[PDB]
């Protein structure tokens, strides 16, 4: 019985908009977000969800709210554009987790990857250990044009949760054009 | 039981908020709720107040409306302010300080929720440049009076410093409720900040005014000075030709130059001296 | 202190006002005036007001309850 | 656009206690809130304000967080109690303006196309006003950018309403001006002016010292204004100016002469009256 | 002028008389107020 | 059953921004205040106003009175007589018309 | 100066008392009784103060 506050971090870059899947990866994000937010709503009725975008400079669309329809409507009007600034996006997401009405709630951040990322090893390891210092768990969904062997992501697994605990998890890219939400239905509960 | 040494401490912001809110709705009785804490059972501190929506076409509003109150209480917490409500307040415009008949029933609800609440009444139009009229009351029950006992047991003499007004006695007061003393808490930071009112920039003290209207004003003043000078000796001569018992009443309808010339002298001297000195130092401050 | 004290006496001027006609001044700070209600009164004058403006048929404003010249 | 802004003491007290109650929890540096007020002609009035959750990181000046829903619902909630007020701008208690101010101003320009930024100092140490008012504008020059966003200052002052005036008068029991006359007309005007002028000259001294030795980002508008300042100083050695000055001073002193004469006459009359009236009181006792 | 005001208050002396309104009128006023309150 | 009436009077002039002097239907004249939200540009001398019965503050302005006698006099004619029922004076009727 | 200040405060206090009517006396009586008539009412027979 956990009270959980979730932050969704959605990509809309110019590589994510690529359409290797049967629909555009936009619709993959929409229906994946739909199923995960529905799962988190039946996880606990008084949970709340917030939304932020990844662009040249990140920006928040909705503060933590228990409602669902506003999130769907807000993300439905998004337009694919921009680059990826993963580090600053995670930083402002962590800022949004603070100043939260649910002081007794449990933090949770879910991230989307659909574009190449220019991450720095020392920067990412410092960020990972700092985020551990404040007891923060992060789940990351990589798909589409995946990073090379997700090797940067692997460093996170080495640094972030994954050792002496199962508080974090990573889902690999689903290469097939078929609906990826059904494939990722299992790890979200088995993470 | 309760004693007569109970104290209430009101901040400056709460006072100014409630005063402005009461003055805004002058013709009717607006109301709101306070918030603070009870550090002990001798002193109660109030730190913030907020007004509440009213139903128009009347002069009284029922306090039962849980949605707004609950929303405000759960929203103020997000930015500090973990305090709870301690009572309510409403304003009597130009009447005084008392509790009307319905007011006992209105405060009965707060008494039921918490037995040590208080009611604050502020008079917005009877106060001017000090001596703001604010009173604080609590209710009593008649069954305890049937027992031949009186509430507010007295342990010291600091509770009877102010004698109540006759209009408070005319209404219920001591046979229905008791008043408590009041105090304002002051600190150095807000007091030092607040004294900046009406302060003017350094520009206003170095301008030396136009040299054309000044001579016009002096010329205007000199003529009335001349006329009062001419009228002085007439009143000087007849100062003792009439008995002095009616001397004061003789100056009840017409002006007297003696009192009416000193103000001219004063304003004229002040203006001339300051106008000279300003130019005097300005001639050398700049180049 | 006197400067502060001279200002607190303006508490009796806010709402209670009735218009009347000045009739006579028997002596200092005391007069007789006739209100528009229809009756005359022998009342007391406020100290700080300027006695020079009290002309025979001037119009003045009086307290509602104490019915004193204000 | 905007000529003057007027600030009531209520928002000052609200700023002070908001800063106190939010800084007691932890070591934050800057806090943000939104103002409410009114317009008339070109004069702006500020009445009250409420706080808002704000977060900013010292690591970088490009990351910060505000709340939208909080602002929206709180404005809607204050709408139900007084409909005359409206959003006019925001305030931050920073000692000096920061880099992120342009971004926040752009963010909340949605709710008011003419947002006005106000800076309030929470621990002043001088006699100057605690408030400063800025408005955004687009500036154009030769090269670099067709337009650039830049703040411009607007005159501000502290006003008062009747109820607010009586409240602040009741609160200021200890401190009150000694006399009203040449005293308040001299010290409150002249010496403070000298203080302010010296402070301004010291600040411009400091900036000029920063150049030609240190950083040296030579800027030309400051130089143009300095030339204009140093060219506008009048000359007081001219014969005609001296003659006119002497003529006006000699014209002015006669009035003081006359007034002093009248005062002496009145004093003699008062002395005579008192002596005559009082010498006729000892014999009544027998 | 200053000299004149310096020779101002010499002749006044023995003015200890200080009566405000009355001596026993306070009791009558209090009795009237109590009677009005009772009614 | 939770409302009260208001006295009716006529305004004469205003001393300052917040003070007016008004006369009731009967004799006495009062120096009174006004409501804050009410507009002050419509209060020309001679208009009719409504005042509170416990504080005597301006609350509302009203249109001019119409007497019940004049209202009764305005319209009372169930008759429907036309020019065909009157004869013998066809010249004076033209002179009047 | 102190006497002036105290007198001012007491003068503020003593301005909330009732006024007194003016009337015309027609004729007196025995044992301190007079008959007076004030215009907005009838005739009253009253007594006289001790001074």
């Amino acid at each position: 019985m956990v009270l959980e506050s979730t932050m969704v971090c959605v990509d809309n870059s110019e590589y994510m908009r690529n359409g290797d899947f049967l629909p555009t990866r936009l619709q993959a994000q929409q229906d994946a977000v739909n199923i995960v937010c529905h799962s988190k709503t039946r996880s606990n009725p008084e949970n709340n969800v917030g939304l932020i975008t990844l662009a040249n400079d990140c920006e928040v669309l909705t503060t933590l709210t228990p409602d669902t329809g506003r999130i769907l409507s807000k993300l439905h009007t998004v337009q694919p554009k921009g680059k990826i600034t993963f580090c600053t996006g995670i930083r402002v997401a962590h800022l949004a987790l603070k100043h939260r009405q649910g002081k007794n709630h449990k933090m949770r951040i879910i991230a989307f990857v659909g574009s190449p990322v220019e991450d720095n090893e020392k920067d990412l390891v410092k960020l990972a250990k700092r985020l551990k210092k404040e007891k923060v768990n992060v789940d990351i969904i990589n798909f589409g044009e995946e990073e090379v062997n997700t090797e940067k992501l692997t460093a996170f697994v080495n640094t972030l949760n994954g050792k002496d605990g199962t508080g974090s998890h990573l889902v690999t890219v689903p290469p097939g054009p078929s609906l990826a939400d059904a494939l990722i239905s299992s790890p979200i509960l088995a993470g | 039981a309760v004693d007569t040494a109970e104290q209430v401490y009101i901040s400056s912001l709460a006072l100014l908020k409630m005063l402005k809110h009461g003055r805004a709705g002058v013709p009717m009785e607006v109301m709101g709720l306070m918030l603070g804490e009870f550090v002990d059972d001798y002193t109660v501190r109030v730190i913030d107040v907020f007004a509440m929506p009213q139903s128009g076409t009347g002069v009284s509003v029922e306090a039962v409306d849980p949605v707004f109150q609950a929303k405000m209480l759960d929203m103020l917490k997000q930015t500090g302010r973990p305090e709870m409500v301690v009572g309510w307040y409403h304003s009597h415009p130009g009447f005084g300080c008392w509790l009307s008949g319905v007011d006992i029933n209105t405060q009965q609800s707060f008494e039921a929720l918490s037995e040590r609440a208080v009611a604050v009444v502020v008079d917005p139009i009877q106060s001017v440049k000090g001596k703001v009229v604010i009173d604080a009351f609590r209710l009593i029950n008649a069954n305890m009076m049937v027992l031949g006992h009186e509430p507010r047991q007295t342990t010291s003499n600091l509770g009877h410093l102010n004698k109540p007004s006759i209009q408070a006695l005319i209404h219920g007061l001591n046979r229905h409720y008791y008043s408590i003393t009041i105090n304002y808490r002051k600190n150095e930071l807000e007091q030092k900040m607040l004294l900046n009112l009406h302060k003017k920039s350094w520009m206003e003290g170095l301008t030396l005014q136009d040299y054309s209207e000044h001579c016009k004003h002096n010329e205007s003043v000199v003529k009335e000075m001349l006329e009062l000078a001419k009228n002085y000796n007439k009143a000087v001569e007849e100062e003792d030709k009439m008995t002095p018992e009616q001397l004061a009443i003789k100056n009840v309808g017409k002006q007297d130059p003696k009192r009416h010339l000193e103000e001219h002298v004063d304003v004229l001297m002040t203006s001339n001296i300051v106008q000279c000195l300003a130019a005097m130092l300005d001639t050398v401050v700049f180049k | 202190e006197f400067l502060h004290a001279q200002e607190e006496v303006k508490r009796i001027q806010s709402i209670p006002l009735v218009i009347g006609q000045f009739l006579e001044a028997v002596d200092q700070n005391t007069a007789i005036v006739g209100s528009t209600t229809g009756s005359n009164y022998y009342v007391r004058i406020l100290s700080t007001i300027d006695r020079e403006l009290l002309k025979p048929n001037a119009s003045v404003a009086l307290h509602k309850h104490s019915n004193a010249l204000v | 656009a905007v000529q003057k802004v007027v600030v009531h003491p209520l928002v000052l007290l609200s700023v002070v206690d908001h800063f106190n109650r939010i800084g007691k929890v932890g070591n934050q540096k800057r806090v943000v809130g939104v103002l409410l007020g009114s317009w008339q002609k070109k004069v702006l009035d500020v009445s009250n304000s409420f706080a808002v959750p704000f977060d900013e990181d010292d690591k970088d000046d490009s990351v910060w967080f505000l709340d939208h829903d909080y602002l929206e619902n709180m404005y809607g909630m204050f709408k139900k109690v007084n409909a005359r007020e409206r959003i006019v701008g925001w305030y931050h208690t920073g000692p000096k303006l920061h880099k992120n101010d342009i971004a926040i101003n752009e963010l909340m320009k949605r709710y008011c196309p003419n947002s006005v930024l106000v800076i309030i100092d929470v621990k002043p140490k001088d006699l100057g006003l605690p408030t400063e008012a800025y408005i955004s504008v687009e500036e154009v020059h030769d090269d670099g950018t067709p337009t650039s966003k830049t703040f411009e200052h607007v005159t501000s002052e502290i006003g008062a309403e009747e109820a607010e005036e009586v409240g602040v008068e009741h609160l200021l029991r200890d401190i009150k001006d000694t006399t009203v006359g040449t005293l308040s007309q001299r010290i409150t005007n002249q010496v403070h002016g000298l203080k302010g002028l010296n402070s301004k000259l010291l600040d411009i001294r400091s900036y000029l010292e920063k150049v030609a030795t240190g950083k040296l980002p030579i800027n030309h508008q400051i130089i143009y204004q300095l030339q204009d300042v140093f060219n506008l100083l009048p000359d007081v050695s001219l014969q005609e100016f001296v003659k006119a000055f002497y003529l006006k001073t000699n014209d002015q002193m006669v009035v003081v002469y006359l007034a002093s004469l009248i005062r002496s006459v009145v004093a003699l009359h008062n002395l005579i009256n008192n002596k005559i009236a009082n010498r006729d009181a000892e014999k009544k006792e027998g | 002028h200053n000299m004149s005001v310096k020779a101002m208050r010499f002749p006044p002396k023995s003015y200890n008389k200080d009566l405000e309104s009355a001596e026993e009128r306070r009791e009558r006023e209090q009795q009237d107020l109590e009677f009005a309150k009772e009614m | 059953l939770q409302s009260v009436g208001q006295i009716v009077g006529e305004v004469l002039k205003q001393l300052t921004e917040e003070k007016f002097i008004v006369k009731a239907t009967n004799g006495p004249r009062y120096v009174v205040g006004c409501r804050r939200q009410l507009d002050k540009s419509k209060l020309k001398p001679g208009t009719r106003v409504a005042l509170d019965m416990t504080t005597l503050t301006i609350m509302r302005y009203l249109p001019r009175e119409v007497d019940p006698l004049v209202y009764n006099m305005s319209h009372e004619d169930p008759g429907n007589v036309s020019y065909s029922e009157i004869g013998g004076l066809s010249e004076q009727i033209r002179e009047l018309r | 100066l102190n006497a002036k200040v105290r007198l001012l405060r007491e003068e503020l206090q003593l301005l909330q008392e009732q006024g007194s009517y003016v009337g015309e006396v027609v004729r007196a009586m025995d044992k301190k009784k007079v008959l007076v008539k004030v215009h907005p009412e009838g005739k009253f027979v009253v007594d006289v103060d001790k001074n």
